[PDB]
């Protein structure tokens, strides 16, 4: 069976200020089938409210899902957005970078 | 000035773990405004943006009765395609479908859409006529005869230009403070050097609805589309969208690139330069 | 709104 495996970007609803409360946001996109599991991750840890979007897909029939979670950045605290599918071997780790 | 509604149905199998679930959303362009899924607690329709809540009991209700019974009809239609690749009971399967109608800048039927795929690969599709289909495989033409012979493709074509396009101008009036506005990007450009010689210059445009956009760089006046690293479109989670474009240059060459946006909300196309 | 049921059973794939 042919698959195809997420893609992801980490990023923030707003431009980042640090001591500003905003979101963190992880997008995942271009994956099929449709089960995947996704934690967004503040200094390693597994934060735990986080909400996403309903289910749905690209013209390609690719599914997309957006994960978020209020969130306020500061100059050390370190956010990631973690992601298993089937078509991953392992976890992999997308780690938040506010110029990207 | 034109503007869409979609559905988009997925059923997915999950053997060993109880009956497929079935999903549901409904969109008009960008915006989701309604969802349906098998596995909630009380399975309903629920409003998903806030211009369809004044719609009354009886459309929702309407809603999840339709809903209710695609998830008994899917079901069976996995299990017909699952018979129609001899595939075994043992695997997890999906069937998406995506249809709709497109209406121009003037409110009229541009054309009707209803597409479906199994397992991440085009099925059947109804041909832009509404009366005839297009079928990807052999299994599809089983499909395909049956649809056929129960005339569901006329089914389907009452239903693209009639109801589709009259509930979504109805929504489309509803929803005019949002749906009908588009919001221009907001742009900058940022520079950071990644050597001695080398610089990235980076597009940015935020806060965009909807979210068609094109993003491009330009050296000398030329497009520079091999070189471009471009993002995909990506939802902000406030209804808006973000995107950017990055190029790697030679350092002092900066002022010879350029990034040009065009948006539906922009009064006039952008071009913009780094500042320093 | 969705496409309606028909007026006897949906056609199933």
């Amino acid at each position: 069976m042919i698959q195809r495996t997420p893609k992801i970007q980490v990023y923030s609803r707003h431009p980042a200020e640090n001591g500003k409360s905003n979101f963190l946001n992880c997008y995942v996109s271009g994956f099929h089938p449709s089960d995947i599991e996704v934690d967004l991750l503040k200094n390693g840890e597994r934060i735990e409210k986080v909400e996403h979007s309903d289910l749905s897909f690209s013209k390609d029939w690719s599914f997309y899902l957006l994960y978020y979670t209020e969130f306020t950045p500061t100059e050390k605290d370190e956010y990631a957005c973690r992601v298993n599918h089937v078509t991953l071997s392992q976890p992999k780790i997308v780690k938040w970078d506010r110029d990207m | 000035g034109s503007h869409s509604m979609r559905y988009f149905y997925t059923a997915m199998s999950r053997p060993g773990r109880g009956e497929p679930r079935f999903i549901a959303v409904g969109y008009v362009d960008d915006t989701q405004f309604v969802r349906f899924d098998s596995d909630a607690a009380s399975p309903r329709t629920e409003p998903r943006a806030p211009w369809i809540e004044q719609e009354g009991p009886e459309y929702w209700d309407r809603n999840t009765q339709i809903f209710k019974t695609n998830t008994q009809t899917y079901r069976e239609s996995l299990r017909n395609l699952r018979g129609y690749y001899n595939q075994s009971e043992a695997g997890s399967h999906i069937i998406q479908r995506m249809y709709g109608c497109d209406l121009g800048p003037d409110g009229r039927l541009l054309r009707g859409h209803d597409q479906s795929a199994y397992d991440g690969k085009d099925y059947i599709a109804l041909n832009e006529d509404l009366s005839s289909w297009t079928a990807a495989d052999t299994a599809a033409q089983i499909t395909q005869r049956k649809w056929e012979a129960a005339r569901v493709a006329e089914q389907r074509r009452a239903y693209l230009e009639g109801l589709c396009v009259e509930w979504l101008r109805r929504y489309l009036e509803n929803g005019k403070e949002t749906l009908q506005r588009a919001d221009p990007p907001k742009t900058h450009v940022t520079h950071h050097p990644v050597s001695d010689h080398e610089a990235t210059l980076r597009c940015w445009a935020l806060g965009f609805y909807p979210a068609e956009i094109t993003l491009t760089w330009q050296r000398d006046g030329e497009d520079q589309t091999q070189d471009t690293e471009l993002v995909e479109t990506r939802p902000a989670g406030d209804r808006t969208f973000q995107k950017w474009a990055a190029v790697v240059v030679p350092s002092g060459e900066e002022q010879r690139y350029t990034c040009h946006v065009q948006h539906e909300g922009l009064p006039k196309p952008l071009t913009l330069r780094w500042e320093p | 709104l969705p496409e309606p049921l028909a007026q006897g059973q949906l056609t199933a794939y």
